[PDB]
């Protein structure tokens, strides 16, 4: 099984999935290795390879730090890369159904990991299942992350910024150039990714160089307009200058800085990445997308406002408990072996952790806004609230506002809300339907009866895979005609969305609209407070109210002690 | 007991 | 709405404008406090 | 209220919310209530656009 490409013939391997066969080509090179002088530059076109490359094993994963917070715990370790780290990492993997399709729709997977981590070789990204079940071709590639992907000195072609994004774009070009040899249809191309994959695809809707290489787009829990997604031009440059300082590369001009930085070991960069930002969050992106003038010719909200983007159909959705993953990575009191009941003061300290630079009135107002209890005292109130706070602030409403604004220009958008908690989740119950733990369902793992999932999870995964495949093929995420819930378009008026769980899928409207309304239409105006006052009358009131109630305490029993 | 005392203010 | 008026709005009034009415209120608190010497001289 | 109630030291020995906080009042049953639109009357006495002869769309 050998396929001739423009660069040469490539050999793959057959895998047996559900009684059928998929042909896998793992670790196909798509660019020149970014070593030496090519380190930090834009990607260079791959010229030619030597004889037939045996694409029968996963390649090295690209250099990244590893999550080691829970040694031996499957919940965290299943996302860490399971092969060697290296700078020579621009490779892709392709899974094709057997027998060969003649004009198949292609799904392109873009891993996430907050632009700092991730790899395409995770078990949860094995594309053999989707290829077996929906007879489509799936391709995924490794792309540079961190400073290596996004060190920015814009205008300088030695390190212009957004290199990882330009890697993605060149990979798309490679797909356009080569997919026909795999039996693919270059006019039916669908991109999908999560948390940073979705941000990237959404940026390809804005990037003129990306304007003609794909058809549709699926965005799982993410978009560029999230506050952590894109760094301003001069904050990026400042961070670059600071990394240079940390590494002994502060120089007169830019090219001397890069000359010394091209000689540093990847590990030195990795160990220095964490100090370029004075007060970071668990979602802080030290080096990420910016307005480079090439990929982003302007601030994304402005480009978005003017309708200058690819007019196509989109599929967008989120998980029920997006925010739960981050509290156990820094906030005091939380633990995966605890029930994590916290107090008001612990809550407030968590607020200070996730919102370091926000004014005091901002904290008071998020606190006030999130404590309108349905039922009290109810001990789990504050814990869920803080998780609910981070997710609301970071994810759902910007994603919805993006959908709203995209749909205002006339294209069909479809939104889902995944609400099922996996039966194999190793994390405690209180963390619910966690961030990133829908992907295994996206990839079809519960269809495999040997995997200890429930029948209901198989049924669910079949239904989402069917609707997804229909969306890919037709732009409409229907399942069947008759006895199937229709997925209506998301319109800015009704704002209908689809609930996703094993009991019953149904249509609801304006998910948590009042909270997200707070974050988009009130919260921006709170950083405009800017009033640093003498604080002495404020601290005086602070002592004064305790003076009041400590004064109250006296005559409670002064009258009795008589 | 006799109670805690008041605190005075800082004026500017 | 009442949750807003009793539990948020007062702290919003806690910033705009700062004048000697706080010192007026401390004068009121000193007048609230100076009686407690006779409560200190209950039996003692 | 140009001229109104205050802390006179005789009838009212302190600001009333404090007295309320301290339980220093007649302990008896009360009946309290309100109408839905207590405030509308005042808009025609200063707010621009309002008139008792208008539909007052603002
Ligand atoms: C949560 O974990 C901490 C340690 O991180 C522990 O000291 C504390 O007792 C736990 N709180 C509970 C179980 O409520
Ligand atoms: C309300 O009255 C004001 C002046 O009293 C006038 O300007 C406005 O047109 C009126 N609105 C109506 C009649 O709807």
């Amino acid at each position: 099984i050998i396929i001739a490409t423009k660069n040469g013939k490539v050999r793959g391997m057959n895998l047996t999935v559900f009684g059928g066969t998929v042909t896998a080509f793992l670790g196909i090179p798509y660019a020149q290795p970014p070593l030496g002088r090519l380190r930090f530059k834009k990607p260079q076109s791959l010229t030619k390879w030597s004889d037939i490359w045996n694409a029968t094993k996963y390649a090295n994963s690209c250099c990244q730090n590893i999550d080691q917070s829970f040694p031996g715990f499957h919940g965290s370790e299943m996302w860490n890369p399971n092969t060697d780290l290296s700078e020579d990492c621009l490779y892709l993997n392709v899974w094709i159904p057997a027998p060969k399709p003649k004009n198949a729709t292609v799904l392109i997977w873009i891993y996430g990991g907050g632009f700092q981590t991730g790899t395409s070789s995770l078990h949860v990204y094995d594309g053999k299942f989707l290829a077996r079940v929906e007879r489509v071709i799936v391709v995924s590639m490794n792309y540079r992350v961190g400073a290596l992907g996004f060190l920015a000195l814009p205008g300088n072609p030695e390190a212009p910024g957004n290199m990882g994004l330009f890697d993605q774009q060149l990979a798309l070009q490679w797909v356009q150039k080569n997919i026909a040899a795999f039996g693919g249809n270059p006019k039916s191309v669908t991109l999908f990714g999560e948390s940073a994959g979705a941000a990237s695809v959404s940026l390809h809707l804005l990037s003129p160089g990306s304007h003609s290489l794909f058809t549709r787009a699926i965005l799982q829990s993410g978009s560029f307009n999230a506050p952590w997604a894109v760094t301003s031009l001069y904050e990026a440059r400042n961070r670059t200058l600071n990394l240079a300082k940390l590494t002994g590369c502060s120089r007169e001009n830019e090219t001397e800085i890069i000359k010394c930085l091209r000689n540093k070991d990847p590990q030195e960069i990795l160990l220095n990445e964490a100090f370029v930002v004075p007060y970071g969050t668990p979602l802080s992106v030290n080096f990420g997308p910016t307005v480079d003038g090439d990929f982003l010719t302007d601030m994304p909200d402005i480009l978005l406002e003017l309708g200058q983007f690819k007019k196509t159909q989109i599929l967008v959705g989120v998980n029920k408990d997006e925010g739960t993953a981050f509290l156990v990575y820094g906030a005091p009191g939380f633990s995966k072996d605890n029930n994590s009941i916290i107090t008001r003061k612990e809550f407030q300290e968590g607020l200070k952790i996730f919102f370091p630079g926000v004014s005091e009135f901002g904290k008071e107002s998020i606190l006030f806004h999130y404590t309108d209890w349905v039922d009290d005292q109810r001990p789990e109130n504050y814990r869920e609230a803080l998780g609910d706070v981070v997710g609301d602030y970071n994810f759902i409403c910007p994603a919805l506002e993006f959908t709203k604004k995209f749909s205002e220009w006339g294209n069909n958008a479809f939104f889902y809300y995944f609400e099922h908690r996996s039966s194999k989740l190793p994390w405690p119950e209180w963390m619910g339907v966690m961030h990133g733990y829908e992907i295994e369902f996206v990839f079809g793992l519960p269809l495999e009866r040997r995997d200890n999932y429930t029948k209901a999870e198989e049924i669910l995964s079949r239904s989402i895979v069917k609707r997804w495949a229909n969306f890919a093929k037709y732009g409409n995420p229907n399942e069947t005609q008759n006895n199937s819930t229709s997925w209506p378009v998301f319109k800015s008026t009704e704002q209908k969305y689809l609930t996703l769980n094993t009991e019953s899928t149904r249509i609801m409207t304006k998910l948590r609209a009042q909270q997200c309304r707070f974050w988009t239409s009130f919260f921006p105006k709170v950083l405009e407070m800017t009033g640093n006052i003498d604080e002495a009358e404020w601290e005086w009131k602070a002592g004064f109210h305790r003076w009041n109630n400590y004064m109250m305490d006296w005559k409670n029993q002064f009258n009795d002690y008589t | 007991p006799p109670p805690p005392p008041p605190p005075p203010p800082p004026p500017p």
